[PDB]
């Protein structure tokens, strides 16, 4: 997207988002980020939901046909699971290309590094999640680290019921219960994150209130089935 | 395990 | 897909359907025409739901940003619209190529020939629903001449409860209707196609009478809302 | 106005 302009490549973000046209929506993001200047808070948001609807919809034909294929054990399952993985896997590697080329190393504000080390965390749990020979310890490690790092400065830096801090937990305890084998980990996580932001709403206004509230509920929904 | 839905804007 | 067995290529399309991966399903479709040989009543099931899945978000893309820019009405909606147009068009001509080289002119028993001709009305309706200019006229017409076609076949050759003459008849009363500003046409092709439908229902098996009056009451609600 | 939705196999 190197002849379009940055504006135009943010508009027509926000167009392919209206139109439900998501892999666009990531080609526009991409051209976005490619032009080499920061992100604001809500061209962050894009690139992310960009990412993820795309993401999402390969991670579910994955799920589909994985389970076809175990339920068989001719080579066609094997071989369209095998083409589906490898286009996830080339737009978890596009994203994180993104992220340390060079979204991560300029970012500074709290709100942008925890972001951006979030989204680095949960593309290397999607690879995790189709991973099995040598490297996938080594993946596991790489989202672990991520999300480590960025719990460390929303913990520093952020109020609890900051819905960034709140959706790094989020994930980083669906992380530790799915991917890393330790529910009590991921339990845990859960609860202290929930008790932290519920003792914190009452500094916050009507509409930060709703933010704040609505994962909250989707930390319990997960403690409701993990308990 | 519900992660964040992180599908609309 | 010319190194992929047709076998092949037909049991991945069933795999993609599983998937929602409806790109791929017409890709392994196209590829399956290709290898030349006619297409069983399954297969051409196969080719129309992939095709129609895939033009189907092109449509309802479109559609969105059409509104968008005629509510404007930069230049990057309609650019962007522009864009979605000109690949909605390429899958019509592709489908539309696929038809004439060559399944139409080896299609000769009723059930496949009114088949691939109502196929070729439908997308040459969708190229007609994003015309404007000099051809728009000459679209319109063909759509008009393939449907009229299946039409003539349909009424020799198949009892009117036939699923495919009554999907014939609801969508050509739909171009009536919505294409060729002919709603007294659509509103009676749609009556006397649901009324000669309702008095051949006795000679139905339990499971071709749900085949058939599902389709009725997909006239009868349009009936309701044009009347 | 519907058409055939045509979406299922
Ligand atoms: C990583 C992350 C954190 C927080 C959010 C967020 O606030 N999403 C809003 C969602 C839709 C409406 O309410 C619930 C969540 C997204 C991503
Ligand atoms: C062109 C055409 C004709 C008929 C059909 C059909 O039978 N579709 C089955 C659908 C799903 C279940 O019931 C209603 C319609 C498709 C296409
Ligand atoms: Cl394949
Ligand atoms: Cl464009």
């Amino acid at each position: 997207m190197g002849s379009m302009e940055r504006a135009s490549l943010i508009q027509k973000a926000k167009l392919a988002e209206q139109a439900e046209r998501y892999e666009d929506m990531a080609a526009f993001m991409k051209g976005a980020v490619e032009k080499g200047e920061e992100l604001s808070c809500e061209e962050r948001n894009l690139l992310s939901v960009a990412y993820k609807n795309v993401v999402g919809g390969q991670r579910a034909a994955w799920r589909v046909l994985s389970s076809i294929e175990q339920k068989s054990n001719g080579p066609e399952v094997r071989e369209y699971r095998e083409k589906v993985e490898t286009e996830l896997q080339g737009v978890c590697d596009t994203v994180l290309g993104l992220l340390d080329s060079h979204l991560i190393k300029e970012a500074g504000d709290a709100e942008s590094r925890v972001f951006y080390l979030k989204m680095k965390g949960d593309y290397y749990r999607y690879l995790a999640e189709v991973a099995t020979g040598d490297d996938k310890k080594r993946i596991i490690d790489s989202a672990r680290s991520a999300y480590q790092e960025a719990m460390d400065i929303s913990k520093k830096e952020m109020p609890p019921t900051n819905p960034i801090r709140l959706g790094l937990a989020l994930n980083f305890s669906v992380f530790h219960y799915e991917i890393a084998n330790s529910p009590e980990e991921a339990i845990s996580l859960a609860k202290t994150t929930f008790d932290e932001a519920m003792a914190d709403l009452h500094t916050l206004s009507e509409d930060s209130y709703k933010d704040s509230t609505l994962i909250m509920q989707l930390l319990r929904d997960n403690l409701t089935l993990w308990t | 395990a519900g992660s964040i839905p992180g599908r609309r804007s």
